[PDB]
């Protein structure tokens, strides 16, 4: 059998078309997506956003990637009480497995440091 | 007698005492090995004519056919007598057979007096159907990397094969005939092969049936192959193609020496297995014996029995002994030429 109809594992896909998962997020978060999405609809990118908002269902954002394999996010609030639910940015990535953070730090011409 | 399933309808052409046969010299070592032929058949005063035509295909439709000039002729004389030819999109051997109607290759394998080889007392029959089976033009991509290659095997076909097999068994006197098959993992397929062949079993009381797998056929041929001197055996067009193709080289180790016979329902073709032989074509080092021997199998398929067992059991097969005879291929240091001659000697 498989190989090529297969690939059941790349990012989804249709006719040109990525859907990619947003998820704005708490705090700025919904904003500075949106900023995003102008800049993208303006430059006419070829993708859509199957986009997610949310106490549990910290479930359908892992769902939802699971799907479309790639997404893009800010950050969600995390309590600091005691009965709070724990950090569900973690857990989104331990859900996934997705086990590398890369961070990157380059100055900007513009900008007095 | 001969056997009923593609007998030859005679009729010597009235003006001549003589029967036509086309011949189809072929290329390569074809036209010296091929007059070769019609000297010694002269000299045995045959009542045949030869009538050669050329087989070089057309292709009408693209698809390959065969020129009207051979068809005409082959199809009126009932019997032709093929050499060798080179490679030309349609297989010429196969478009051969599909405008004939031949169904049955008839191939015989048996030492040569005076011509030492590995195996002893090899003395073979077997008749192959060629017209279905694995080779079939059916095959399919059912996806991406997955192929299909369609064996069939029907009633039909099937009957006919094995009744020249029991008909010629008893053409030259041998009891048992031999179903080669694997049933055990080709249940249906092979299976209605070995049940058309025990069904047909009845009508030839004569004759003793018996069936083998490939698995035994081949083990036991090939550790003592006089175990089947009593032989003809039937088989479907792959284990056919490969046992005679191996029967040939325990007889002689090649085979140059051997003769087919391809059978149809109202015509019928004999021709040498061998190749064109470019490179020692014109310089007579070519070896007719092939190519005779499928005469004697065209003379007794037509009914000429004296002259075929005069130019087999004699001649050639005797005229092989001797160094001073044979030819390159055999040891032996005798051109074309001189072979021919110093056959017709002994005729």
């Amino acid at each position: 059998a498989t190989a090529a109809q297969a690939e059941r594992t790349l990012p989804k896909k249709y006719g040109g078309r990525f859907t990619v998962t947003l998820i704005p997020g708490d705090g700025v978060g919904k904003e500075i997506t949106d900023s995003v999405r102008t800049i993208f609809e303006a430059e006419n990118i070829p993708i859509d956003w199957e986009t997610i908002n949310i106490k549990e269902g910290v479930y359908e954002a892992v769902e939802s990637l699971k799907r479309n394999k790639i997404g893009l996010k800010g950050l969600w609030h995390t309590p600091a009480d005691q009965t709070g639910h724990g950090s569900l940015n973690v857990a989104l990535r331990k859900q996934l497995d997705i086990y590398a953070n890369v961070a990157l730090f380059k100055s900007l011409k513009g900008v007095k440091t | 007698k001969q056997p009923s399933i593609g007998r030859y309808t005679g009729k010597p052409n009235p003006s001549t005492g003589k029967y036509t046969v086309s011949f189809i010299e072929g290329d390569g070592i074809g036209p010296e090995i091929s007059k070769s032929v019609k000297k010694i058949f002269s000299a045995a005063n045959v009542p045949i004519e030869w009538e050669s035509c050329d087989v070089s295909p057309i292709f009408v439709n693209g698809l390959t056919t065969i020129p009207d000039p051979a068809v005409q002729s082959i199809t009126k004389n009932l019997v032709a007598l093929k050499g060798p030819l080179a490679t030309p999109h349609r297989s010429l051997n196969l478009t051969l057979r599909k405008t004939f109607g031949l169904f049955a290759n008839v191939r015989p394998a048996k030492s040569i007096e005076g011509f030492k080889t590995t195996y002893e007392n090899v003395d073979l029959v077997l008749i192959r159907e060629n017209t279905e089976g694995e080779y079939s033009g059916i095959e399919h991509i059912v996806c991406p990397g997955v192929v299909q290659s369609i064996k069939l095997i029907t009633r039909d076909a099937s009957e006919r094969v094995i009744r020249y097999a029991f008909e010629y068994a008893r053409a030259i006197g041998r009891p048992r005939v031999i179903v080669v098959h694997k049933s055990t993992i080709q249940r249906l397929a092979d299976g209605l092969f070995v049940n058309v062949a025990k069904e047909l079993s009845k009508e030839y009381p004569d004759l003793t049936l018996e069936t083998e797998l490939i698995d035994n056929s081949v083990l036991k041929v090939v550790t003592n192959p006089s175990a089947y001197t009593d032989a003809v055996s039937v088989c479907p067009n792959l284990y056919g193609d490969i046992l005679s193709d191996l029967n040939s080289g325990l007889s002689a180790g090649s085979l140059g020496l051997t003769p087919s016979a391809n059978i149809g329902h109202k015509i019928s073709i004999f021709e040498a297995v061998h190749g064109s032989a470019p490179d020692i074509a014109g310089q007579d080092k070519a070896n007719p014996t092939a190519l005779l021997l499928s005469s004697v199998m065209m003379l007794n398929h037509m009914g000429l029995t004296n002259h075929a067992d005069q130019i087999q059991n004699a001649v050639l097969s005797t005229i092989a002994s001797g160094p001073e005879n044979r030819t390159g291929d055999l040891a032996g240091t005798a051109t074309t030429s001189s072979f021919t001659e110093a056959v017709i000697k002994r005729l």
